[PDB]
């Protein structure tokens, strides 16, 4: 997953 | 099947699928994206600042097409  | 698990580099494009992602943080690296059914879907690109990881192979992250050609 990615989170800004 | 298998998990990709790739950790993204600074500036690296990442791809979610608006049609299939369970959550907007679910993403694929470009290689998995281009090998996946989602290349024909309503995809969304977010650039990594460095970090995060590819969710290819995670059958809980995708409503369909959890794997790409490389990881199936
Ligand atoms: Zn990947
Ligand atoms: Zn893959
Ligand atoms: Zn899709």
């Amino acid at each position: 997953h990615i989170f800004s | 099947g298998s998990l990709c698990g790739r950790v993204f580099k600074v500036g690296e494009p990442t791809y979610s699928c608006r049609d299939c992602a369970v959550d907007p943080t679910c993403v694929l690296c470009m290689e998995c994206f281009l090998g996946s059914i989602h290349r024909d879907h309503r995809y969304r690109m977010t650039t990594s600042g460095g970090g995060g990881f590819c969710d290819c192979g995670d059958t809980e992250a995708w409503k369909e097409g959890p794997y790409c050609q490389k990881h199936e």
